[PDB]
DNA sequence: GGCACAGGTTCAGAGCAGGCGTTCCGTTC
DNA sequence: GAACGGAACGCCTGCTCTGAACCTGTGCC
């Protein structure tokens, strides 16, 4: 994964042939949770596209441990945005790791639901305003 | 050595030559039963080579001729033995009958690619001596209900008689059968609806007549809502509820308040309640039309026998309150407006030319088939309610001058166009039951206040001829296939009795009045009603010696043996075919002449 | 399997009921087979003789007879120089008459029975059988001299 | 727990038969206001015996083919439909038994034979 | 999963077709919810052709699909397959099938894979003689493959009607040098 | 002249029966 | 007596029988 996940992101025309096996890689049990954390530190450190934050979301669906270091980075990351995946991620984000959002990260979390074209955006402010 | 046995029996019948000389030989038929019934002091060696042999039996001469005598009659014979192998090592050998039963259905279901109605009467007996057997092989009937969607109508229709005895005293195989029976109503398959309404129609049936009751009653109206689904799905799959729901209530009488009104709603979305609104049906909503496929869904003339029927059965066997009284001037307005809608009312004739490409034409061709079936169904209820009232005999009149003007519209239609509109052919509605009552009173009424009355249908010759001919489309409906169209329609007892009173009017006019005596001319002279009398006769004799083969007997009794009965039955033929032939040379009927034969035949195969 | 628990049984009732002149223990150099000691028959030429026999027990016993031969030398028409013993029970269906309905204790009496009361009609040494039948004092002589060499102490 | 249990009869096919046919005569006299052995009692008509195991302590219920109690989760189950023998066997032990014998013959998943002990017929179906 | 499960209940008959499509593109574009699919697909609406065709589009991506899947794959198959379409899939079927590739839990269903073809074979004669047919019709190459052996001594186990068929060509097969030790 | 029954005809395909291949025995020089 | 030509039983195939459908002649309005 080291090897592998970025060039297969860092490629061009990675479609869902591409995307539908790094999703099996984060949904093996096998990928045991320090894994999925060492996952994170490679996930957090590519360039953010639609194509991370898919994998991403279902890496943070089993609810991988965090440093908040790196949850922090993940929120300052993720608050950096007008995309249906983008707002499944926060929201799914908001709700296992609740228990990790901050006053500031809230705040973070009300830059980024800002938009508009955010479909789902009721449920989102309605998660967000239910932290506050 | 089976197949010969009955070659050598067949041949040795047919022939007086043959019998004389032969003395008869044990056939190896008799032979191998005797053999089952001697394997009960326990020869447990031999029986696995009977099953085995029954089935192959069964196997290698089934009716897929049926999907003459030599390549029907003695491979007939050789499953008929099949059968009574199977039966007799299940009803003797207790150990086997699991993997008897096991085979049998492992031969119904996943076929019906090659027929099995032969498997299926097997199953029956061998269900209907011991169903206690069927509780332990339960697994097979579980993975019958996983097939249940793909299976066609008759397999899936009879197989679960058969096992519904389980479902009274099992239960986790109920659920899962109103589960599979619902998981069908929402298939692609059209065949799957119907696999639904048939399970659903027979749960509603026999699981109950009114476990706990309440646990049952509610059960029935809990499916019957799902069937409020069906009431709106797709025309063929409502007309199976139309009639299937008239054996329901017979079965279960308490639930018909309920069914009414699951009913009586279906109608009022086609029926508007005012009187001086001269249509007073609305046929053009029963009609859906997109893309240009026309298709009539909700058939309505066969929703008014539905509803014409259980009105009867209401008025004569639930009541020894509100809704039937309203039906009965929901029927009076219908007729009383319907009386007078003059094709105007319905876009007919003049402003629709029935063109059967054109979606109009589809829609207008659909519609007076609809006028035409529900005329009938209140000809029928004009006549029932009154004993033989002048009025109610001029309304019958007036419906079939409707009736019978959208009728010899469409044989005008069809008079131009090739002869694939059997469209028209499709059946008229009225019970044979009525037809029989009917045709009595039409042609065996001499009472002075009945004869003002009939004195109209009489002078109506086409009314006559009407009834006939419904007479000969019911009893080659029962030719064709094991049952008649109507009411009272896989109850062979009551066809039997119809038929029998149907001989009595057919003969005593065939007699009574000649052909010879006939004003009409050649057109008439081809469907003389005579003529049509002796013709119902034929297809009644012969359809009698397919199935009747026991009460044969008894359809005599009906008008000293058996010989000279059809000795003087036989006379009358005969004296005819004398005053046929002798009279005339010059322009013979052919057709009279060939048909007093057809019957002599068919009386001689009796002698 | 099945093995164990007849053994168990057995071993169990052959300490604690065996059959009359006899004995059947696991054996002390072999804590496997079993060892027997079958006294010589009363009225017979094997008076006075303690016969040893080691009885193998098969894998797939009880489904197959015991295996018994004679380690004490026997001079017998149903037994040969190398101890070999023509038994019925110690054969399968139909050639012999072992089944589950049997016991190394119901063999080992039908043993002390073949040694009082030989067949001549299952011969493994012809010379013993004619002898036992035709001169049964010689036969007496040697099979009673055998007793006093190798079933003796 | 009170209401109907499924149950069934395991030993001798002439002991077994009278029982269930009584059981299906009388299994709507069941009522789930008695307990289970007071519908039990008079649904089958019998009584239960109280520890018949302190006075049969040693009557060899066992395989009498293998000798054992428990056989691999397996009880003496199959018996002979004699009133001289009785004895239990297990499945294992009489399917190894009766297909082993020449005069043993099976029907399709049934062996009949003899019962060892007393060589009367018996019937196995697996 | 669940509201693919209820998608007949809920749509009217105008959008059946629609849904078809969009399922087809959810098809391809997702493979763990192949099941559902399969499942809504046969219990909605549609035209035959259309179900053609989303079955080819089964069949490529068939060695993408976890086996766990594949026996009501391959039921759904079974009975999308008319008398007609009969050898056309079965060679392709026959063809793409691996059961080498597979291979603790592999074994398990590749057995019970082999019950769900039993009862497909089993249950209509139209598979077994068209499946023979399509063996027969590979006598050619010396390269036909442990399915075609363990698929005939299926079909004898089986299916009665046949037993002098398969000997037959079995017998017409191993006399000409074909099936052998390897 | 146009359409539909009738019967001819044509083909799939199931099943039967006899002539051959390998081997023994009566007949004629 | 012995050499030649016919009798005997297991295998394969061509002939026959059938039945199912389509089509082309011809019968009537
Ligand atoms: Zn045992
Ligand atoms: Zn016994």
């Amino acid at each position: 994964c080291s090897a592998l996940l970025d060039p297969v992101l860092q490629a061009p025309g990675t479609g869902p042939a591409q995307t539908e096996l790094l999703c099996c890689l984060v949904k093996m049990e096998s990928l045991e949770p320090d894994a999925q954390v060492l996952m994170l530190g490679q996930i957090l450190e590519l360039p953010w596209k639609e194509e991370t934050f898919l994998v991403l979301q279902s890496l943070l669906e089993r609810q991988v441990e965090m440093t908040p270091e790196k949850f922090s980075v993940l929120m300052e990351k993720l608050c950096k945005t007008t995309s249906m995946a983008y707002a499944k991620l926060m929201l799914t984000v908001m709700t296992k790791y609740q228990a990790n959002i901050t006053e500031t990260q809230r705040l973070g979390l009300a830059m980024a639901l800002e938009p508009n074209t955010t479909f789902l955006r009721k449920s989102l402010k309605a998660a967000l305003k239910h932290l506050g | 050595s089976v197949v010969k046995s009955f070659k050598d029996l067949q041949l040795l019948q047919g022939s007086k030559f043959l019998q004389n000389l032969v003395p008869h030989r044990s056939y190896v038929s008799t032979m191998i039963l005797e053999v089952v019934k001697n394997s009960v002091h326990s020869w447990d060696h031999v029986t696995q080579g009977l099953v085995e042999l029954g089935f192959i039996l069964m196997d290698s001469y089934g009716p897929k001729k049926v999907l003459p005598s030599l390549s029907r009659m003695p491979n007939q014979h050789a499953c008929k033995l099949g059968a009574n192998i199977l039966l007799e090592t299940f009803k003797i050998h207790e150990m086997i009958r699991q993997e008897i039963l096991e085979q049998v259905l492992n031969r119904v279901v996943t076929r019906a690619s090659s027929p099995i109605s032969h498997f299926l009467d097997l199953l029956s007996n061998i269900v209907m001596y011991a169903p206690l057997v069927l509780q332990s092989c339960s697994s097979k009937v579980t993975e019958a209900f996983d097939y249940l969607s793909f299976l066609p109508l008759q397999t899936v229709q009879r197989l679960l008689k058969a096992v519904q005895p389980l479902l009274k005293v099992s239960m986790s195989m109920r659920d899962c059968l109103i589960l599979v029976l619902r998981k069908a109503m929402f298939a692609n398959q059209l065949d799957a609806r119907k696999s639904a309404v048939a399970g659903f129609l027979l749960l509603l049936k026999n699981f109950k007549v009114l476990y706990n009751s309440v646990a049952n009653e509610t059960f029935c109206l809990e499916i019957m809502d799902s069937l409020r689904r069906c009431l709106s799905q797709q025309a063929d799959v409502r007309l199976m509820l139309y009639e299937g729901f008239y054996d329901v209530l017979r079965r279960n009488s308490q639930l018909a308040n309920s069914v009414m009104q699951t009913l009586l709603s279906q109608l009022k979305q086609f029926y508007e309640p005012k009187p001086d609104l001269l249509p007073p049906l609305k046929l053009e909503a029963c009609i859906l039309t997109q893309g240009d496929k026309i298709s009539l869904q909700e058939p309505l003339d066969y929703l008014l026998c539905c509803i014409q029927h259980c009105l009867a059965w209401y008025k004569n066997t639930v009541i020894p309150e509100a809704f039937y009284e309203d039906l009965d001037d929901i029927l009076e307005s219908i007729t009383n407006r319907m009386i007078k809608s003059e094709l105007e009312d319905f876009e007919l004739d003049k402003s629709a030319d029935f063109s059967q490409s054109t979606s109009i034409g589809i829609k207008n061709n659909i519609s007076a088939f609809l006028v035409m079936g529900v005329c009938e169904v209140l000809i029928e209820y004009n006549f029932s309610i009154s004993s033989f009232s002048k009025n109610r005999f001029e309304d019958i009149l007036s419906l079939f001058m409707c009736y019978k003007k959208l009728s010899d519209i469409l044989n005008e239609k069809a008079g131009k166009a090739k002869t694939k509109m059997a469209n028209k052919t499709s059946d008229s509605l009225l019970s044979m039951k009525f037809v029989s009552s009917l045709l009595t009173a039409l042609f065996r009424d001499s009472i002075q206040s009945h004869q003002e009355s009939l004195s109209v249908l009489r002078s109506s010759n086409e009314f006559m001829r009407y009834a006939v001919n419904v007479a000969l489309q019911k009893v080659q409906q029962l030719k064709e296939t094991g049952h008649v169209s109507g009411p009272d329609g896989q109850n062979p007892e009551k066809i039997f009795q119809n038929l029998c009173d149907l001989t009595r009017v057919l003969l005593w006019r065939y007699t009574s009045i000649p052909t010879s005596v006939e004003e009409s001319g050649k057109k008439e002279k081809g469907k003389s009603i005579s003529l049509l009398c002796l013709e119902g006769l034929q297809k009644i004799f012969s359809a009698v010696q397919q199935f009747y083969q026991p009460k044969i007997q008894q359809f005599l009794r009906a008008l000293v043996s058996v010989t000279q009965r059809t000795a003087f039955q036989i006379r009358q033929f005969q004296r005819s075919l004398l005053n046929l032939l002798s009279s005339q040379e010059e322009d013979f009927n052919s057709k009279e002449a060939l048909l007093l034969v057809t019957v002599l035949t068919s009386l001689s195969k009796l002698l | 399997m099945q093995r164990a628990s007849r053994l168990k049984r057995e071993l169990h009732m052959l300490a604690t009921e065996p059959p009359p002149g006899i004995t059947c223990w696991q054996d002390k150099d072999q804590m496997d087979d079993l060892r027997a000691q079958i006294l010589g028959g009363a009225n017979t030429p094997y008076e006075k003789g303690v016969f040893k026999l080691e009885v193998i027990i098969p894998e797939r016993y009880p489904f197959e007879p015991p295996q018994i031969r004679f380690l004490t030398p026997i001079y017998h028409p149903n037994i040969d120089s190398a101890g070999r013993i023509c038994l019925d029970v110690l054969k399968l269906p139909p050639k012999g008459a072992w089944r589950p309905s049997l016991n190394i204790a119901t063999v080992l009496t039908s043993i002390q029975l073949l040694m009082s009361e030989p067949n001549p009609d299952d011969p493994l040494m012809a010379d013993i059988s004619s002898e036992f039948k035709y001169n049964k004092p010689a036969f007496l002589k040697n099979a009673r001299q055998w007793t006093e060499k190798h079933a003796r102490q | 727990p009170t209401m109907l249990p499924e149950c069934f009869f395991l030993g001798a096919d002439h002991v077994v038969k009278p029982l269930g046919i009584k059981l299906s005569r009388n299994i709507h006299l069941w009522d789930p206001e008695n307990s289970v052995l007071q519908n039990l009692k008079d649904v089958l008509e019998i009584d239960f015996p109280a520890r018949a195991i302190l006075e049969k302590s040693d009557f060899t219920m066992d395989c009498g083919i293998c000798y054992a109690y428990q056989l691999d989760g397996t009880i003496p189950d199959q018996v002979c439909d004699n009133s001289q023998c009785g004895q239990p066997f297990h499945q294992i032990c009489l399917y190894e038994w009766l297909r082993g014998l020449l005069t043993s013959r099976q029907s399709f998943n049934i062996i009949f034979g003899e019962c060892p002990y007393c060589s009367k017929p018996i019937t196995l179906k697996m | 999963h669940d509201i693919i499960t209820s998608l007949p209940e809920i749509l009217g008959d105008s959008q059946h077709a629609d849904v078809g499509k969009e399922l087809s593109d959810l098809l391809i574009e997702n493979t763990s919810l192949t099941v559902p699919i399969l499942d809504v697909l046969s219990s909605l609406r549609l035209d035959p052709n259309f179900l053609l065709k989303v079955r080819q589009l089964v069949m490529d991506k068939l060695s993408s699909i976890r086996l766990e899947d594949l026996p009501v794959i391959i039921k759904f198959i079974l009975h999308s397959v008319t008398a007609m379409d009969t050898l056309e899939v079965i060679s392709e079927l026959r063809e793409k099938l691996d059961l080498q590739h597979c291979v603790s839990s592999g074994q398990s269903c590749i057995i019970l894979l082999f019950d769900v073809i039993k009862s497909a074979i089993r249950y209509e004669k139209t598979i077994s003689e068209a499946w023979i047919k399509a063996i027969e019709n590979t006598a050619s190459v010396s390269e036909h493959k442990v399915f075609d052996l363990v698929m005939l001594f299926i079909i004898y186990s089986t299916n009665t009607q046949t037993k002098k068929y398969i000997d037959r060509v079995l017998r017409n097969k191993i006399r000409s040098g074909c099936i052998q030790e390897q």
